[PDB]
DNA sequence: GGGGGGGGGGGGGGGGGGGGGTTTGGGGGGGGGG
DNA sequence: CCCCCCCCCCACCCCCCCCCCCCCCCCCCCCCC
């Protein structure tokens, strides 16, 4: 099949001599040996293997050339036009340019060194008149092309429906999100082969998503004595480069009209892999390139990646300033109207009590009564505070779900098992929304939450149970629009008074009509619609990131327990058990003494003591009893 | 002058390996290992200073099996060997190979250098492995990289499930169709050399021998699907998984559900673009191929079993931490114990009811003889499905109940499930089976669970003024198919409070009770202790019964007696029945029965 | 099996079949050239009855109720046709290996 | 009497030709509302 | 408690392969030294 041939504006050879020159020359001296080869002596220590190359680089390489009166052909404009050739142009200079090492390596301890040497040994014995590889083989980094800053076509980040059939070739910057991400698995750069007659190895490099083995010895220490070993393929010797791919889609936003969203395969390799995770946004510079499917399948080689997205010193800075739990509660959602002893026991609730050996050690709260009042917004600030939170509804996170199952991946054939909200809050806390309209399923999840602290899985012949350690937050929003606020909750909430009687409080809470209330609630709505800032004065907002600095430090400061606090909780449980010597279902219990010991606890933590403190029990006794009489309503 | 064994590509010598291997697996005292590693203060001369596998070697030669369990430290220990433990790690199928060879040389050397009288040609028929373990950090699943691709790994993970074995020839079998002369050829790397000519130079006749498929030597390999755990995954993305192959008696080693360890060789292939071609996809799979695999007496018994309040003692052991509510604790510990059978219908079951306030410990009982039990299951009754309970349907999968075959059925929320529901558990604790039949399936699903349900009264409260039909508000001969029937509740006092209190509160000041013993001692008195009735039990039986059937009453109280005085003969290890074994039996029924 | 040659009309006989079903490779007659042409003589050739019939573990003996293991078992001659689905039996004869034919 | 050369058979290599490679309905099980 | 709903499950080029032909090698037989 003969070929024609044309003329082109480009030569290799010269563009060669001017990139091992680049090499072998450059430095960022506007920042005042070269980079590139420092950064290859790291190369030949073993301690590096990505090896970057900034555009921005070879541009200021060129400014300085054509500053001293010579032109650089551009060298920018041939990687960004034709990118994938150039890979070749460089690795090729720093095989014929990288220094030796300095760190010692134990150097026979890689097998490619002891093959390569027998190899070299065999081929003086022959030499003795009685390439040695391919260069892939030998070559251990991975080379990188860095696209330009803004000062180009690198530069622009392209959204997936503008990457045109004319851009193959190019190094572009595609902008969207990675709907799915493959596992690592490895693919052959070039395969080792052993000849069972001979033992003279031989190689095949691999250069498409196929290949085909070789069977027969073609080397000439077999060809010449005709002898027709056969070959073995050796994963000890092949050399594999970690391969994985990713399908990134536009944004949401972008898709014009009516459009459906348009995607594109992302393949990355070598130490640039796992760099990338589904729900990422993200810009990735990479050589746009056809495969074979006249029309070519397609995708994105990644070269560059942009990811859209000391302490126990700095908690000093609350600590020393004082009441740092009133204020600290009083900045858990200052847009959010009073209800401040209910802020105080959510914020317990992140910091916890003690488990010991179980002891059950998490901490739960119940709001309850009529809708509104900003409660799912509290909610989810207690999910943006907190860390290790997740926040719910009874029937929202429809996906997959508050409850945990077994489940395909029905987009494909796989199997697998997967938790749901409870096991990511597990260490953590979840927020349950809309918690009177959860399902028998979601109910008995919360009972294996509260009663082994796990999630249960029967199915497909699997049995097993993951681990949901998790403190509560939840809403039991009533029934029929609106509280009687006279009866018990029972007559106006759907839930089992059983599962309510495990929460180590419970806030019923009601929407009363009340002009003087009304007014100062008002004034506070209003009042931050007008200012705009300070949702009120001396309540010193703590930031969040900030303020995560004390909830991990209080979080860690477990307490010991004091003869005081022994026989004070003790007295404490009978003087409650008098009021429960009878209207409503907040009776005290052994659940309720848990209850106030892990918020003295948590209170233990949050002065930062070793001994837990009397104090620390009537306080907690304080929110209970705000609590049931809060219920008594 | 000589040719020289290498390990390819290492310029190790084989022969200096394997003489480094064998004089650690000869003369390597355990002691080596405790100045290797921590607890150097606990050397102890009489466990310590064993030859210890030669020890080993001795008792798997008595009992006559292949595998020898290699702890992969040890090799560090011994000076001659250091070397050897990395190259092991690098190299593992070829110092495996070696070590394999080696047991096999000692068990030789041990009858010979012995000169006795064991059979040479059992141990020369016999195949011998080694099982190397604990070879080091168990690296991520989601961690592995190119670099581990011929090294030996260790993962632990998650079993999803498994193929059933798989025959995977070993030998290939060779007929002569011409002479009918045989001929044996090991398959080399997965292929076969088959003989172009026949062997015999008195046929020689070309392309003439064909395979005998059943003549010829099969090992076994099977294929499992092993998940990274929901425990250790950056949870805002799915778990990986990997196969793994297993082989010969590491076959059907591990099931569905098993959270396990595996060490073996890291390995990948390449998979063909169409079976009809030799064309291979460029990116290789990948899998484990392990070499080993791992999970997650009676003197000291016979100690515990002359004890004087052994009663309480065991009863005590299964809930120290909830308060003592021993008659609820004592009948719970019958049911662990349970009585006997008799094939000739009726079953050596307990089953007990836990009613009063949902405002008691009585749920946290119910955990902790979950995790008592062998082979328990726990669930709660509230809108419990007849079949989700039970068996659900194409194949029939088996519910909660069924799954707690042989153990202890723990249900709370009992008194909201629905009748259907209990209608399906009437032939539980009437038969301890299910009489299915739907479309397609009709079976009786054996399930012999001693159920131990959790119950309320209806609404808030127990009323004290009523007997606990009234309160319970199920039937009263739903309550007769219990053995025990239990109140527990909410009722102020302070010197209860206060006792409660200070037994709650005591658990934060100290630093049998434990239920590796109990459940270890329940274990022992099942499968030894198996009590015959004497007849000092069988008069105060007929007279009991007789006496609280005219207090009104049913002869499922007579067998509630007969199963709880066997359960009660479990104890002291006493293995016969008698009129004590009867009297508690009654009494703690006397306590129920009152209603 | 028994074949007859499709340029000259010998006939090959008791020809022993593998998992395949399976053809002369030479025919018998030397004044004859063929290697693998064939007609199959229905009324010399022998058969067996044969019927295939797949078994699952025992219900009492899974070790937990779990999914049962299978396996498939063949019947010939005067044993076909006793055994029933839902039946519980005990088989003997050889274990043996199937290619994929 | 042994070794070379001539002639015929048998085997192996190389080339050429050929064939293969998701919607709709129905029953039964399981769960929810009047 | 009974009935209805709704959910599930199922029915043109390139490679391998085979056939045909031609040459080369190896053995046997006969002649020459
Ligand atoms: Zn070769
Ligand atoms: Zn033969
Ligand atoms: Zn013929």
């Amino acid at each position: 099949a003969a070929l024609p041939s044309i003329q082109l504006p480009v030569d290799y050879n010269n563009l060669f001599n001017e990139i091992t020159d680049f090499l072998v020359t450059f430095k960022q001296d506007t920042l005042s040996g070269p980079k590139y080869m420092a950064m290859l002596q790291k190369v030949a220590n073993r301690e590096l293997n990505s090896v970057i190359i900034d555009l921005d680089d070879i541009l200021q390489y060129q400014n300085e050339k054509f500053l001293q009166g010579t032109q650089a052909d551009d060298l920018v404009s041939a990687i960004q036009q034709n990118a994938n050739h150039f890979t070749e142009l460089f690795c090729r200079a720093i095989d014929n340019n990288m220094p030796l090492p300095t760190k010692e390596i134990d150097y026979k301890d890689d097998v490619l060194d002891v093959i390569l040497n027998q190899r070299r040994l065999r081929n003086e014995r022959m030499l003795s008149d009685r390439e040695l590889f391919p260069p892939n083989l030998t070559r251990r980094y991975f080379l990188y092309f860095k696209p330009l800053s803004q000062n180009a076509i690198s530069s622009k980040p392209l959204s997936v429906r503008q990457i045109k059939g004319d851009f193959l070739g190019q190094l572009i910057t595609v902008r969207g999100i990675i709907t799915r991400v493959s596992d690592v698995k490895p693919a052959v750069e070039v395969i080792a082969y052993t000849c069972d007659q001979c033992g003279y190895e031989v190689f095949q490099e691999v250069n498409s998503r196929t290949f085909t083995p070789l069977s027969e010895c073609t080397s000439e220490e077999c060809s010449q004595n005709q002898t027709k070993g056969q070959l073995f393929m050796s994963t000890r010797a092949s050399k594999f480069s970690a391969f994985q791919e990713c399908k990134i889609q536009e944004l949401s936003q972008q898709v014009p009209v009516g459009h459906i969203p348009r995607s594109l395969n992302i393949h990355v390799n070598g130490t640039l892999v796992r760099s990338l995770s589904p729900g990422d946004i993200v810009d990735v510079t990479g050589i746009f390139l056809p495969a074979p499917y006249l029309l070519t399948e397609t995708y994105l080689e990644a070269q560059f990646v942009r990811q859209h997205k000391d302490v126990e010193e700095r908690v000093m800075e609350l600590i020393t300033s004082g009441d740092v739990y009133n204020r600290l509660a009083k900045s858990i959602a200052p847009e959010i109207y009073g209800n401040l002893d209910v802020k105080k026991a959510l914020l317990l609730l992140l910091v916890g009590g003690v488990d010991k050996r179980k002891i059950r050690g998490d901490i739960n709260v119940c709001l309850m009564g009529d809708p509104g009042v900003a409660k799912s917004q509290l909610l989810k600030a207690i999910c943006k505070i907190s860390p290790r939170g997740v926040y719910t509804t009874g029937k929202g996170s429809s996906g997959v779900g508050l409850t945990a199952a077994v489940m395909k991946d029905p987009v494909t054939d796989e199997m697998i098992l997967e938790g749901g909200a409870l096991v990511l809050a597990d260490n953590g806390i979840c927020c349950i929304d809309e918690f009177d309209k959860m399902d028998e399923s979601d109910r008995t999840a919360i009972h294996e939450v509260m009663e082994q602290q796990t999630i249960s899985i029967s199915k497909a012949g699997i049995n097993t149970t993951l681990n949901a350690r998790t403190s509560i937050l939840a809403a039991a929003n009533p029934l029929y629009g609106r509280y009687n606020p006279r009866l018990s909750p029972l007559d106006n909430i759907n839930l089992p008074a059983a599962l309510l009687s495990r929460f180590d409080i419970l806030f019923l809470m009601l929407d009363i009509p009340s002009r003087d209330d009304d007014e100062k609630l008002a004034e506070h709505v209003t009042y931050v619609h007008m200012h705009n800032k300070q949702p009120d004065l001396d309540f010193t907002p703590v930031e969040p990131s900030k303020m995560r600095e004390y909830i991990a430090y209080a979080k860690t400061k477990r307490p010991v327990m004091s003869e005081a606090v022994n026989d004070y909780v003790v007295q404490a449980y009978i003087r409650l058990r008098q009021d429960s010597k009878r209207f409503s279902f907040g009776q005290a219990t052994p659940r309720t003494l848990l209850g106030i010991i892990r918020l003295s606890q948590a209170l233990a933590k949050l002065r930062l003591a070793d001994m837990v403190d009397i104090d620390d029990v009537e306080e907690a006794l304080r929110l209970v009893r705000v609590s049931k009489e809060s219920l008594y309503q | 002058s000589e040719p020289l064994r290498i390990i390819w590509g290492t310029n190790v010598s084989i022969q200096e390996c394997t003489t480094n291997f064998r004089n650690f697996l000869m003369s390597f005292k355990y002691k080596f290992r405790k100045i290797l590693d921590e607890r150097e203060e606990f050397i102890n001369n009489t466990t310590d200073e064993e030859l210890y596998y030669i020890k080993q070697l001795n008792e798997m030669r008595e009992l006559g099996t292949s595998n020898l369990n290699l702890d992969a430290r040890n090799l560090l220990a011994y000076k001659q060997t250091e070397d050897l433990y990395h190259q092991l790690l690098n190299y593992p199928q070829e110092v495996i190979s070696i070590m394999d060879q080696t047991i096999k040389d000692c068990m030789v050397s041990l009858i010979v250098d012995n000169n006795l009288d064991y059979d040479l040609d059992e141990i020369e028929t016999k195949f011998y492995k080694v099982r190397p373990y604990n070879v080091g950090s168990c690296k991520g699943m989601r961690e592995l990289n190119p670099n581990d691709i011929d090294k030996l790994i260790n993962l632990k993970g998650l079993v999803l499930r498994s193929t059933p074995v798989i025959p995977d020839m070993k030998v290939a079998f060779f007929k002569c169709n011409v002479c009918d002369h045989t001929m044996a050829v090991e398959i080399d790397r997965g292929v076969i050399q088959e003989p172009a000519r026949c062997e015999r130079i008195d046929c020689n006749e070309p392309n003439s021998m064909s395979l005998i498929h059943n003549r010829c030597s099969f090992a076994d390999k099977q294929v499992i699907k092993l998940q990274e755990t929901p425990d250790f995954v950056p949870d805002g993305q799915t778990p990986h998984s990997i196969s793994l192959c297993v082989y010969d008696e590491l076959v059907d080693s591990c099931r569905a559900g098993d959270r396990i360890e595996v060490t073996g060789t890291f390995r990948s292939i390449p998979i063909r673009a169409n079976s009809r071609q030799r064309v291979l996809k460029s990116l290789y799979k990948t899998y484990v191929d392990v070499v080993h695999v791992k999970k997650v007496d009676l003197a000291k018994i016979r100690e515990v079993a002359a004890r004087e309040d052994l009663y309480s003692l065991l009863a005590r052991s299964i809930a120290p931490s909830i308060y003592e509510l021993e008659d609820v604790k004592k009948g719970i510990l019958l049911q662990l114990f349970g009585g006997t059978n008799k094939t000739f219908r009726y079953r050596g079951d307990i089953n007990i009811l836990l009613c009063g306030d949902p405002s008691t410990s009585k749920s946290q009982i119910l955990q902790y003889v979950h995790k008592i039990t062998p082979r328990g299951v726990y669930t709660s009754g509230k809108g419990s499905s007849a079949v989700g309970l039970t068996a659900y349907i194409l194949v029939l999968e088996s519910g909660a109940l069924v799954l707690s075959d042989g153990g202890v059925c723990c249900i709370d929320e009992f008194d909201k499930m629905s009748d259907s529901t209990r209608s399906v558990l009437h032939e539980v604790m009437e038969q301890q089976t299910i009489s299915i039949a739907k479309a397609g399936i009709i079976t009786t699903l054996n399930a012999r669970s001693s159920i131990l349900a959790s119950a309320n009264p209806i609404g808030s409260r127990y009323n004290p003024n009523l007997p606990v039909t009234e309160n319970i508000d199920l039937p009263p001969p739903l309550l007769s198919r219990f053995d025990l029937v239990y109140l527990v509740l909410d009722k102020v006092d302070e010197k209860n409070d206060r006792e409660l209190a200070k037994h709650l509160t005591n658990l934060y000041l100290e630093d049998v009770l434990p239920v590796e013993f109990l459940t270890m001692y329940i274990s022992y008195a099942k499968e030894h202790i198996h009590p015959i009735i004497t007849e000092a039990a069988k008069t105060e039986l007929v007279r009991a019964y007789v006496g609280m059937r005219k207090m009104t009453a049913t002869t499922r109280q007579l067998e509630s007696m007969i199963r709880l005085a066997e359960a009660h003969a479990k104890m002291k290890l006493k293995n016969v029945v008698e009129l004590e074994d009867v009297q508690e039996a009654v009494r703690l029924i006397r306590s129920a029965i009152k209603d | 099996a028994s074949f007859t040659c499709d340029m000259c009309r010998a006939i090959v006989d008791n020809v022993e079949q593998s998992f395949k079903y399976t053809e002369p490779t030479f025919c018998p007659n030397p004044s004859c050239e063929n290697r693998a042409f064939w007609t199959l003589n229905v009324t010399r050739s022998r058969f067996l009855d044969w019927q295939k019939v797949r078994i699952q573990e025992n219900a009492n003996e899974i070790p937990t109720g779990s999914m049962p293991r299978t396996l498939d078992v063949i019947l010939r001659g005067d044993s076909v046709e006793r055994a029933k689905p839902g039946d519980r039996c005990k088989f003997t004869g050889v274990e043996i290996v199937v290619p994929d034919v």
